[PDB]
């Protein structure tokens, strides 16, 4: 009954800590996932802004 | 210095030339064309009067089907 007991009690714990460590995971990788989102735009305007005087020079 | 004036007065009479460049050089309009035609291949094609303009696009990433908790 001891050994039954305490690993019932030992059972809860680590579903304790196990729920604690899943609800914060989620909105941890959204987080960064939205992140990621931003990142991914950067580098559109730049690739114009650069060749247009690139080619205007080369004209000239 | 005698002969160094009558070089400047060549070169004078050169430089009043009103075909300029002209010599009476039967090859030089062919060396001329030559010498553009080799220019314009090095530097490739292009317009003496005109302006770059363009415009492009970009994709993002396309949204992948992925369920979870």
């Amino acid at each position: 009954v001891k050994q039954a007991s305490i690993k019932q009690i030992q059972d809860a714990i680590d579903l304790e800590k196990s729920q604690q460590a899943l609800v914060q995971k989620r909105h941890y990788l959204f987080d960064v996932q939205r992140n990621n989102i931003a990142m991914a735009l950067e580098v559109t305007y730049r690739e114009r802004l650069h060749r247009v005087y690139k080619e205007i020079k080369n004209r000239l | 210095q005698k002969l160094f004036v009558d070089k400047i007065r060549e070169y004078r009479t050169k430089r009043q030339t009103s075909g300029g460049p002209v010599d009476a050089g039967p090859e030089y309009q062919q060396d001329l064309d030559r010498e553009l035609f080799k220019l314009k291949q090095m530097y490739g094609k292009a317009d003496m009067n005109t302006f770059p303009n363009f415009t492009f696009e970009d994709p993002k990433f396309e949204a992948v089907e992925k369920p979870q908790s």
